[PDB]
């Protein structure tokens, strides 16, 4: 009960982030033509919605990899990462 | 928050969740949040693609490579309740079984060490487990355990096969009501030989080391408190599990792997940064690198 | 040819990025040294930039941005807000000792010494400095190589490119009788370069030909003092010399020199010329806005 | 079956030359012949185009886009745009590859710079501009220069 009236505390949260949204692509809405001189946009911000959507209350929350993966090595090791290539080429 | 970290992690490219070496070095299948299990080969270095497995409604979670004295098998589970086997005939990727018989999203997969046959080990986040065991041809028979973590399951890892030199196989998985929970198996049925309370939230990774041949028999966790305990048995049949704190990170832990050899823990979470870390001769874990 | 009395001994004159319409100038020589945008075409002070430091380099850093470098090796930089009349100082740097000449690699604004500081596209940080002292010709022949010019008017093609603090190649003439004042670089082909004698010289250069000293000459009376050239016509070019002089050398022509400017004046500040000025070796004030 | 073996030949090759024109001249020669023996045969049939333009075995498209991206001689360059009139006689396809080309424009801008200080005295720079031509022939693609903004078909 406590994880479903989280949710609901989580899904009012989102409900403000999409009005956030909302706002920003209302205050940043840009419209140059033909072709206009590059502004700054919360372009990132809709890159980063996608990417909540496909993770998701409770759940959503303890079920996005913190990174997050371990690998194990026998003679010895393997690699791993998540992360700033997931394998290294060592010398 | 949670916000404020995607705000800091754009990502560069693409993610996914678990990827899993094959054995003998050869395969390397991958899961990530678009549904898609990808199975890459990996000769010299190099990634090639061989097969983009679609078929789960969900996210897949966790993936696990069966052992090859089986022909070449690999299990993925999901947030579609689902669980697929994946076969392999000639280059015929296909799945030759499919179980769903948890109402939750299923967390975690491992396979039994390979002498105990070809049994398969699913914790839901219904808090249930479901294991399928191989028969003759295609049939697996199912043993559930239903209310095994209060809120759910994460994490699943097979005890080592332990000869008694008649066979004693024993199980310990983390969830989300803070406890690892191990196992015990008798004719059949699986019941809990003891309860492991030392996390002040979630437990998200929980991996049994392999044993160096070695009887001190260890286990690794680490949760949402941001700790990771090495919890370690003194010695064979007393039911002692003493844990020892690794180390505390300010952010959650998302992954936790051993090393075979030197029995060198990889720990995934925090800051984006994954840690190895090797017992010292005093006793003390220390970190050896930041990868 | 409309002259023009500034009534200030002009050091910079740039036919601006936005034709020869837009002029801008930078004065030094005076008691806060001096540099104006908009002026003049048609009083249009709209930045008479008040300014302590001098100006050893100088860009129009876009249409509305400036940059420079400033009298002690340091440097200066602002964005021509042409609406609102005011800017904001981009760059300054404090000891990039003066600089000698001006090159450009968009947008890594490299240049020589008279020690080389790579300052570039918001790099505020000094990021490459191949530190060799040279004992004033500085060119993109490709990015991102150069060729230091010391005042042997010794060529040397080094980088920034790759690592490494020598040079890859070298120009010489046989004689190494002038100093660096003015050497050519063509816009048919980057690989095509020339120069000009401190005695009234060419010097004209081939990279893949050998190395020769292809044209010299004896035309012109003074040191080399910079040369009109057309911003589209790269044949088009005329001469000059150190009073501030100017030989028509109709090189679109074929040697047709002749006595071209509005002469007999003292010097030319700086060049810049499409659709103008070719500054002497003293810089002295001096104008004409007729350039086609 | 020939033209197949060709291609894995045109893909092995081009590994090659990455790991060591980069190669004798006999077989430099004779992949330009290849090409050139490619480029005719795609054009004059437009079954044997449309097989080249759409076989998974060949993969002349991507093997080309390599060998450009990599360091190239002239006339291989030419039989590469060559062989990329065939796609275009066969839209969409040919402009995302163009798209993708140009995120790999920079690389392009700095490829002009080195056709300014050069270069073979201008045999490479007609095939390309016939290429661009039979391209824009071809009905422009609204997709297409997305990415950049308001209008990436005009800067081409």
């Amino acid at each position: 009960h406590l994880r479903t009236v989280g949710t609901r505390r989580q899904q009012e949260l989102v409900p403000l982030e999409k009005s956030v949204t909302h706002g920003r692509g209302s205050l940043l809405i840009d419209m140059g033509l033909f072709m206009g001189r590059s502004f700054r946009v919360g372009w990132g911000p809709n890159w980063t919605l996608v990417h909540n959507g496909d993770k998701l209350r409770l759940n959503a929350e303890e079920d996005q990899n913190m990174d997050t993966i371990d690998y194990g090595f026998l003679p010895k090791p393997t690699s791993a990462k998540s992360t700033e290539s997931k394998v290294h080429m060592e010398k | 928050m949670v916000s404020v970290i995607n705000t800091v992690d754009t990502s560069h490219e693409d993610m996914i969740h678990d990827a899993q070496m094959d054995y003998y070095g050869i395969r390397l299948a991958t899961c990530s949040s678009d549904r898609s299990v990808k199975i890459f080969d990996v000769k010299n270095g190099g990634q090639i693609l061989i097969a983009d497995l679609r078929g789960h409604d969900g996210p897949v979670w966790q993936v696990a490579w069966a052992h090859p004295m089986y022909g070449n098998i690999l299990a993925s589970c999901s947030y579609d309740r689902k669980v697929i086997i994946w076969k392999e005939e000639n280059g015929t990727w296909e799945k030759t079984y499919e179980y769903t018989g948890h109402d939750s999203s299923v967390n975690s997969v491992c396979w039994a060490p390979h002498d105990f046959g070809l049994v398969l080990a699913c914790g839901s986040s219904d808090g249930a487990i479901s294991i399928l065991t191989f028969t003759g041809d295609g049939p697996w028979e199912v043993k559930k355990i239903s209310n095994a973590h209060t809120i759910g399951c994460n994490a699943v890892s097979w005890a080592p096969s332990v000869i008694p030199g008649n066979y004693i196989k024993r199980f310990v998985s983390g969830g989300c009501d803070n406890l690892v929970k191990i196992w015990r198996e008798e004719d059949g049925q699986w019941k809990e030989d003891q309860k492991l309370e030392a996390h002040s939230d979630w437990v998200r990774d929980v991996a049994w080391a392999p044993s160096i041949g070695l009887p001190t028999s260890t286990i690794a966790s680490c949760s949402q408190d941001g700790r990771v305990y090495i919890w370690t048995s003194d010695d064979a049949a007393t039911n002692c599990w003493t844990p020892k704190l690794l180390h505390k990170f300010n952010d959650v832990v998302w992954h936790v792997s051993w090393s075979i050899t030197a029995n060198i823990l990889a720990v995934s979470g925090g800051d984006n940064k994954v840690t190895l870390w090797k017992e010292s001769v005093d006793g003390q874990w220390a970190c050896i690198s930041d990868v | 040819f409309a002259a023009k009395f500034v009534s200030h001994k002009i050091s910079r004159t740039r036919w601006r990025p936005v034709q020869p319409d837009v002029f801008a100038t930078g004065s030094w020589d005076n008691e806060e040294n001096k540099v104006c945008v908009w002026a003049t075409s048609d009083p249009k002070q709209l930045c008479d930039i008040k300014h302590p430091g001098d100006v050893m380099d100088m860009q129009f850093l876009d249409k509305e941005r400036i940059v420079t470098g400033s009298s002690t090796g340091t440097v200066t930089i602002f964005r021509h807000h042409e609406n609102n009349q005011t800017l904001s100082v981009n760059q300054r740097w404090e000891q990039a000792a003066p600089c000698t000449a001006i090159v450009c690699s968009s947008p890594e604004i490299v240049s020589v010494g008279e020690r080389i500081n790579c300052f570039r596209a918001e790099s505020r940080d000094v990021l490459r400095t191949i530190d060799d002292a040279d004992s004033h010709g500085v060119t993109f022949l490709r990015t991102t190589e150069i060729l230091t010019v010391n005042s042997v008017g010794q060529l040397k093609l080094w980088d920034l490119r790759k690592q490494g603090n020598d040079p890859t190649q070298i120009f010489s003439v046989t004689g190494e009788r002038v100093p660096l004042h003015c050497v050519d670089r063509h816009p048919n082909q980057q690989h095509v370069v020339a120069t000009g004698g401190q005695d009234g010289m060419l010097c004209i250069w081939d990279v893949r030909h050998g190395k020769m000293p292809m044209s010299l000459l004896n035309a012109h009376e003074a040191e080399m003092w910079e040369v009109h050239f057309h911003p589209s016509n790269p044949d088009h070019l005329f001469t000059c010399s150190e009073d501030g002089s100017l030989w028509h050398w109709d090189a679109s022509a074929q040697l047709e020199i002749t006595n071209l400017l509005p002469s007999s004046t003292l010097s030319v500040n700086s060049l810049d010329v499409l659709g103008l000025v070719c500054g002497t070796d003293a810089e002295a004030i001096y104008v004409t806005r007729r350039l086609f | 079956v020939s033209w197949d073996h060709f291609f894995h030949s045109l893909m092995l090759y081009h590994e090659h030359l990455r790991r060591d024109r980069g190669i004798t001249q006999r077989e430099l020669d004779g992949l330009i012949a290849c090409l050139q023996l490619t480029c005719t045969i795609i054009d004059w049939s437009e079954s044997a185009r449309l097989a080249l333009c759409e076989h998974a075995q060949w993969m002349p498209v991507v093997v080309i886009l390599g060998l450009l991206q990599c360091s190239i001689p002239p006339l291989l360059k030419a039989e590469l745009l060559k062989t990329l009139a065939a796609f275009g006689k066969s839209a969409a396809s040919l402009w995302q590859s163009l798209e993708y080309t140009q995120i790999l424009g920079v690389g392009i801008e700095v490829e002009l710079n080195e056709i300014e200080s050069r270069c073979e005295e201008y045999p490479l720079t007609r095939a390309f501009c016939q290429l661009i031509s039979t391209l824009v022939e071809s009905s422009f693609p609204t997709n297409l220069g997305a990415g950049l903004r308001a209008p990436g078909f005009e800067p081409y």
